[PDB]
């Protein structure tokens, strides 16, 4: 039910977004034609009293009215797009909140990652479309132009929503467990390797810049990661299998026994389309036994 | 500072969500969940345009203000207040003004109750308009701003604007923006002392503004009211969030309202039989309506009918898909479709047809009488009147000639050709002829329809918002029999009358203009007249009736009967939307011009010639005063006609109502007394402002054309017509309605795609567009269909052979002004209209527009031609 609703929502959003793209293109052609007509009128340089001059100025005003009608038509459709889009994220949010509840208590992720990737693609393409719309309208921006604030508020809202989504987009797929004895999870032993797995719900990554993920842990029994805490994922890996991180050799050393727990922290630096955001997440609490 | 300043600062210091939730904290709302989407579908009744209608209803219901008589509206915008006021009982006329433009509200048309009393104006600035007489004044102008000083300045400017219009006994309702500072209170005190009133808040108003209104029937104090409003606003943001109290929207109904004044008297002894017959035919549903919106026309009754007509018009698909880059030009799309629904017909009839003129004085009457007598004696020097017969009319109808606007009486027959062969039609015609011979008419009625009701269409469709008069076939035949000789004998040809240009093709008026501009005198003047068809008075008809003095016998009797019983005594049917459905009314009038197309053309040419001669008379100073003409002036004016009267007629060129005059002295522009007195008021110019002339003959507009000149490669010189390309392209994409097929539309497209190859061959963007159409139509088909230019009686491009031979025959062999007769044998020796001039006249070449006119060329046009489908064709490019 929820998945089918999500599919219908994304389908209708794609349809009306294609319609919006067509409208933007048509407005671009109309603006170009008007600019050419004004240019050729200006280079004429014929100041006088003539019915033709009175005729051409009247039709010039009508062109300006149509440009405003087209320009104002883009915003509300974009505004309506944002309102409907904002419903999907808050509806998809508990699907992840309830997802981690089962882990604490089949564990497929394909639907969630596909939905998150689709949402990220929609957000990024909407941001690019707004950017090119602003660049187009900056040429002949004039008095009484609602775009000069509307586009900025739309970009602000889009950036805020994207940041909010990517704040929760980071989850830990697998808790650190030893491969030798998988019977007991969420338990740590000194001088041994541990296997962890983390996945990021959006399958988007630049093909020229690698993705960097760092890790961190936590007089309590403080422990330090003897092995390397840094890893690099090849850009082709995201296309081949996804943004998959595997640390199968992490070890911990020591610088009543079970009274307090330790938390391992994950930090990722996300860079795409000129926007950089800092993310931090925590794993399930664990206890170290010697 | 006062408490209002504290409240404003506190509201300024707030969050987004808190601001959004503060808007609705006890105010009242109206459910607009129906009216909006009703308007989007296209409804024009039972709806409110905006939200101010509810506020105005709240004010009026408690009789705070009681508008009456004439009401003036400032900054109406869409016009909810004006539309609501129009439906009231004591309102007699509504006038409203608003400042249109980018990012501003604009009026839109509705058909609510009493919609025929409201007139709205756009694109006018209120601050620079002289005050006029008014009985009730409404003002709702104001824009919020975070800064208080600018709001105070705006309020002071508004008050300074409004203080002039108010009188002692005028009702008012004025909005004040920011009333909580002394910089407005000190003026408000004086205003209230001088005129009275109070400041009251509307509960429907939002919670985010401190707006107040100034009314008429109230009293109190200002500062205490502002303080208590501020205290209430302060207390408001302390309770819980209460749901908005929803109130249903207003419904206005529909219909038309009558004012109750009439200024016309009927002649029952002439039209009684026609009225009786019409009433007897539809006795079942005959009723009297008390809401007829006619003022200068009589009323007789109304019956029931079925609605005909449809908004917008069909679009020729064959020409479309070929002119792809033209779908974005606003002119092409806007003028494409018009309105012919009963609402549009009523709008046109109210706007233009229903007018009134004034009688002239004695001197002008005598002048036009003398001039008309002399002109009639002059024209009939080498021609004699005669009578037409039935064989000529049968040949005319059989060949589908340029017949006038006529319905083929569909109730019994299906077309004119089917009815001509029958005998009952001729029996009815003979009976009506016998009745007419005794000075009675019984079956002579008209029909009416409207067109061209959009914004930008009227600026590119000849003269827009017209009205054509249909007639029965028998009356058409009788009128032809009476007065066919005026056109069948070419009475108004250039050879007979030295001014008319009837019978001359479109490709020959430039030579005439060039020949005219070779004389000696001042400059060329090309003034026009607005609504010429409605400026004809009874005196002009009486003057034109003086042609019967050359007739005799039965011909004279028939001509007199036709002139007397039809042209100045008319009965017209018209439709009108009503709540009960659709109805038809019958009206009458004496003046104005309603007849067949050719007869109207001839009479208009004659009247224009007489008027131009009179104006040239006044320019030379032959007579001084027009109030009264005395002796020693009649002799003087008659000597002028005899001496050089003939020569002076050779300086002009009058096709219809279009005139071009080259006077001897520039005193022509300053003589505007007789012309204004006769009733031919000029267009878009001040009444007493002198007219503007031209010193060049290549820019004078005649028949909506500017005539350039061209130079061939050899050296020969031609003269070609020209026009704005956008208008031609927009016309070319409209189907007249004779289609419902592919063969018909293809034939029409091929028919008027050859006009461009014939006349408009000199421009790059139009010659190429015709080759594609000729190469897409499967050829072998006769391109027979009426395209346009009914006045121009050539229609020569309807042939079938190759266009090169036709061009050589037309522009070389039959050219009197061309000396040598060496023909051409290719399409490459014909030159173009320069390069910059083509762009100036409206092309799309030479600049960034060439980047979008880059796919509609031979680079990517072959696929477009092949896109037609299985319909074969033959290449021609
Ligand atoms: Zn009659
Ligand atoms: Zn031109």
């Amino acid at each position: 039910s929820q998945q089918h609703e999500i599919e219908s929502r994304i389908l209708d959003l794609r349809a009306m977004m294609e319609k919006l793209v067509k409208s933007i293109s048509q407005l671009k052609d109309q603006q170009d034609v008007f600019c050419f007509r004004y240019k050729i009128q200006a280079k004429g340089k014929t100041p006088s009293l003539d019915p033709h001059q009175t005729k051409e100025q009247k039709i010039l005003q009508e062109t300006l009215n149509e440009l405003d009608k087209r320009r104002k038509e883009v915003l509300d459709a974009s505004k309506a797009l944002l309102g409907r889009l904002t419903t999907l994220i808050e509806l998809l949010l508990p699907k992840l909140e309830e997802w981690k509840a089962q882990q604490q208590k089949d564990h497929g992720l394909e639907q969630l990652e596909t939905w998150f990737t689709a949402g990220a693609k929609l957000l990024f393409h909407l941001r690019q479309l707004l950017k090119e719309l602003k660049g187009l309208s900056c040429l002949v921006s004039y008095q009484d132009d609602p775009l000069t604030k509307g586009v900025d508020l739309r970009n602000a809202q889009v950036t805020e929503l994207l940041q909010r989504l990517l704040h929760r987009a980071f989850v830990v797929e697998t808790q650190p467990c030893m491969p030798q004895t998988p019977h007991r999870p969420l338990i740590l032993k000194t001088g041994s390797k541990f296997t962890v797995r983390t996945r990021l719900l959006v399958r988007l990554q630049e093909g020229n810049e690698s993705l960097t993920v760092e890790v961190s842990i936590d007089g309590f029994r403080k422990f330090n990661i003897l092995t390397s805490n840094q890893k690099t994922l090849t850009p082709e890996k995201g296309q081949s299998q996804g943004l998959i991180w595997d640390f199968g050799y992490l070890t911990l050393v020591e610088q009543g026994v079970t009274e307090e727990l330790h938390i391992i922290s994950f930090t990722v630096k996300y860079t795409y389309q000129g926007l950089k955001q800092e993310l931090k997440t925590d794993t399930l609490p664990v206890v170290i036994i010697s | 500072e006062t408490l209002g300043e504290k409240w404003k600062n506190r509201l300024n210091a707030l969050g987004k969500s808190e601001f959004q939730i503060y808007k609705k904290s006890g105010i009242q709302e109206v459910d607009r969940t129906l009216a909006k989407e009703g308007i989007k579908r296209g409804e024009t009744d039972h709806h409110a345009v905006s939200r101010g209608s509810a506020k105005l209803r709240w004010f009026v219901e408690r009789n705070l203000v009681t508008p009456e008589g004439k009401v003036v509206d400032l900054g109406c915008g869409r016009g909810g207040w004006s539309y609501y006021c129009g439906g009231l009982k004591n309102v007699k006329e509504v006038k409203g003004l608003t400042k249109g433009g980018p990012g501003h509200e604009e009026p839109i048309p509705m058909s609510t109750y009493g919609w025929n009393l409201v007139r709205l104006q756009s694109g006018v600035d209120v601050f620079f308009t002289p005050p006029e007489k008014c009985d009730t004044l409404l003002c709702d102008i104001g824009e919020s701003s975070p800064n208080p000083t600018v709001e105070a300045g705006r309020t002071l400017r508004v008050l300074n604007l409004v203080e002039n219009w108010l009188n002692n006994n005028t009702q008012f309702c004025i909005k004040v923006l920011n009333p909580y500072m002394p910089s407005v209170i000190e003026k408000m005190e004086a205003l209230q002392r001088k005129y009275g009133g109070a400041l009251v808040r509307n509960p429907l108003s939002r919670n985010s503004t401190h707006e107040m209104y100034w009314v008429s029937n109230a009293s109190g104090n200002i500062v205490s009211s502002v303080n208590m409003i501020s205290r209430m606003l302060i207390n408001r943001f302390t309770m819980r969030h209460k749901k908005a109290t929803y109130e249903p929207d207003v419904d206005l109904g529909s219909g038309t309202r009558n004012i109750g004044i009439e200024s016309e008297t009927p002649n029952l002894d002439i039209i009684g039989k026609r009225i009786e017959k019409i009433k007897q035919e539809h006795e079942t549903s005959w009723h009297y309506d008390q809401d007829h919106p006619y003022k200068t026309w009589a009323y007789h009754g109304s019956y029931e009918t079925k609605q005909t007509g449809s908004a917008s018009s069909m679009v020729n698909g064959v020409v479309r898909l070929l002119t792809k880059p033209w779908d974005i030009i606003p002119m092409v799309t806007q003028m494409a479709m018009t309105d012919t629904t009963p609402f549009g017909q009523q709008r046109v009839f109210k706007e233009k047809v229903d007018t009134r003129t004034q009688e002239p004085k004695e001197g002008t009457k005598k002048l036009m009488k003398i001039t008309a007598e002399w002109l009639w004696k002059e024209l009939g020097k080498k021609k004699t009147p005669r009578m037409c017969t039935r064989e000529e009319f049968t040949r005319k109808v059989r060949s589908n000639a340029a017949l006038g606007a006529i319905f083929t009486d569909e109730n019994k027959w299906k077309s004119a050709r089917e009815a001509v062969e029958d005998s009952g039609f001729w029996e009815l015609v003979d009976k009506e002829r016998n009745l007419h011979l005794e000075g009675k008419c019984e079956t002579c009625v008209y029909n009416m329809m409207g067109k061209r009701e959009k914004k930008l269409g009227e600026f590119g469709k000849a003269k827009g918002s017209r009205a054509i008069w249909y007639m029965w076939l028998g009356a058409r035949f009788l009128e032809f029999e009476a007065l066919g000789f005026l056109n069948e004998d070419h009475w108004f040809s250039r050879e007979n009358s030295l001014s008319g240009v009837e019978g001359e093709g479109l490709h020959k008026l430039g030579y005439i203009l060039r020949d005219v501009s070779k004389k000696e005198g001042g400059a060329m003047y090309a003034d026009d007249t607005a609504g010429w068809d409605t400026r004809i008075t009874l005196e002009d008809l009486k003057n034109e009736e003086m042609v019967t003095n050359h007739m005799e016998g039965e011909h004279k009797k028939l001509a007199e009967a036709i002139f007397k019983l039809t042209y100045q005594n008319k009965v017209v049917r018209v439709q009108r939307p009503t709540p009960r459905g659709t109805v038809m009314d019958i009206i009458s009038r004496r003046d104005q011009r309603g007849s067949g197309q050719v007869v109207t053309y001839g009479l208009n040419t004659f009247t224009n010639m007489e008027a131009q001669l009179i104006r040239q008379m006044e320019g030379e100073g032959v007579f001084k005063s027009i109030q009264h003409l005395t002796v020693t002036e009649e002799i003087a004016v008659k000597n002028w006609l005899v001496r050089v009267g003939r020569e002076r007629l050779s300086r002009m060129a009058i096709s219809g109502d279009d005139c071009v005059v080259k006077p001897l002295d520039d005193r022509f522009a300053s003589a505007l007394t007789a012309l204004n007195d006769m009733g031919k008021v000029r267009k878009d110019i001040q009444q007493w402002e002198p007219s503007r002339g031209w010193n060049d003959w290549t820019q004078v507009p005649f028949c909506s054309h500017h005539f350039h000149e061209l130079i061939m490669k050899d050296g020969r010189v031609l003269v070609v017509p020209c026009r704005n390309q956008d208008e031609l392209i927009g016309r070319a994409r409209i189907s007249q309605g004779a289609g419902w097929s592919l063969r018909e539309t293809a034939c029409l497209g091929k028919s008027y795609a050859q006009m461009w190859s014939l006349m408009y061959f000199h421009r790059r963007d139009l010659r190429l567009a015709a080759n594609a159409i000729c190469s897409a139509v499967p050829s072998h088909w006769v391109p027979t269909s009426r395209t346009t230019w009914s006045i121009h009686a050539t229609h020569e491009w309807m042939t079938t052979e190759d266009m090169l031979t036709v061009w050589n025959r037309v522009w070389i062999q039959e050219n009197p002004w061309m000396e040598d007769k060496t023909p051409v044998e290719s399409w490459e020796e014909i030159p173009y209209l320069g390069k910059r001039e083509d762009q100036w006249c409206g092309s799309l070449i030479g600049l960034t527009s060439r980047a979008t006119w880059a796919k509609n060329i031979q680079t990517a046009i072959n696929q477009v031609r092949s896109l037609i489908g299985n319909e074969e064709y033959t290449d021609y490019m």
